[PDB]
């Protein structure tokens, strides 16, 4: 019943590591569509210079 | 008398028509290379600016 226990919070371990989880990915989505963000930055950028 | 002073208007005239039009007409054989280079010169603009 010890195991189960100490198991147990490992459990909540990795509950903690899924939502950590997920938050990677959701952050590294929002890294990419800043980089698209930031190339039309740079367009609108580049285009009002030309003008 | 009076007709050898218009002996100098003759080159007077004669003079500035070959002055007067074979400038103009030589300005047209300038003006159109302006635009000519120009419009070469907008595409060389946008080209580094689009690359």
């Amino acid at each position: 019943a010890r195991l189960a226990d100490s198991s147990a919070q490992q459990k909540a371990v990795e509950r903690r590591a899924g939502d950590l989880n997920v938050a990677l990915e959701r952050a590294l989505d929002r890294i990419r569509a800043l980089e698209e963000e930031a190339d039309g930055l740079r367009q609108r950028h580049a285009g009002v210079d030309t003008a | 008398l009076i007709q050898a002073e218009e002996r100098e208007v003759s080159a007077r005239l004669a003079a500035a028509e070959t002055a007067l039009g074979e400038s103009d007409a030589r300005r047209q054989t300038q003006d159109a290379a302006l635009e000519d280079n120009a419009l070469e010169i907008d595409r060389l603009r946008n080209a580094l600016l689009q690359s």
